[PDB]
């Protein structure tokens, strides 16, 4: 969606990025640290619960 | 004779009905194609519910590129340019916010 | 959809099989070709009865 956006919109434009989970009890230590490092490698939010 | 003169009248009329039909203006083809390729919107959609007495100088106004499409960018096509050799022989492309 | 999605994520979800909804577009074109076929299939039935 953004690469195809990016080109529709101001050059100086970033948009937000922002995601959720429901029940995030099924992730532990581990997958928090990794879903952590992805997320702030693309520059994103959670709402994980 | 007769009969086929008739055939052959009816054949271009539903050929021409055919060009007239989808999506918006003529046909979805390489022209709506580079809405994908690129953000190429048609010229003629972005202009979909021009009123109809407008839309005589709309069309002399635009000329043949009529049916071109709006591109923010056009040095960006560049890249892709090259791939056009299945394309109407000679195709419009616009700068600007679609 | 998105939306709900990222809500309800994982493998075992609607999402696994759904993806060829959320990822992938509609296309008028094949829906354009069915109906004109439609119309074909119609005028023989017309003629043959």
């Amino acid at each position: 969606w953004e690469e195809e956006s990016r080109r529709l919109r101001g050059k100086d434009i970033s948009p937000c990025r922002l995601l959720f989970l429901d029940q995030a009890a099924r992730l532990d230590a581990k997958s928090i640290a990794t879903l952590f490092e992805l997320c702030e490698r693309l520059q994103m939010q959670l709402i994980i619960a | 004779v007769e009969r086929d003169e008739v055939a052959a009248q009816k054949r271009e009329l539903e050929k021409q009905i055919e060009r007239l039909s989808q999506p918006s203006g003529a046909e979805d083809s390489r022209m709506i194609a580079l809405a994908e390729r690129f953000g190429g919107v048609l010229l003629s959609e972005i202009y979909d519910d021009i009123t109809i007495d407008d839309a005589p100088y709309f069309s002399a106004l635009y000329g043949p590129a009529r049916h071109g499409i709006v591109v923010p960018d056009l040095s960006l096509v560049r890249p892709h340019l090259e791939t056009l050799e299945d394309c109407p022989e000679d195709l419009y492309l616009i700068e600007g916010d679609p | 959809r998105l939306i709900e999605a990222s809500l309800y994520g994982g493998i075992s979800s609607a999402i696994t099989r759904s993806l060829r909804d959320y990822l992938l577009p509609e296309n008028s074109g094949v829906r354009k070709a069915f109906q004109d076929m439609e119309a074909a299939l119609r005028e023989n039935r017309i003629t043959l009865e």
